[PDB]
Parts: C-alpha cells; structure tokens; sequence
C-alpha cells in the first residue's frame, strides 16, 4: 500500500 | 518488480 511496500518497476 | 517501464505499486 506504497508504504512500506517494495514499490518498483516492470517491461 | 525491479527495473522496468510500468510502476509495479501495491
């Protein structure tokens, strides 16, 4: 839930 | 997921 998460990128 | 193009937000 943006905090604390492991927020990142793909393709 | 790591390095990309498309945000992989939860």
């Amino acid at each position: 839930v943006g905090i604390g998460t492991p927020i990142s990128f793909y393709g | 997921g790591g390095a990309g193009h498309v945000p992989e937000y939860f």
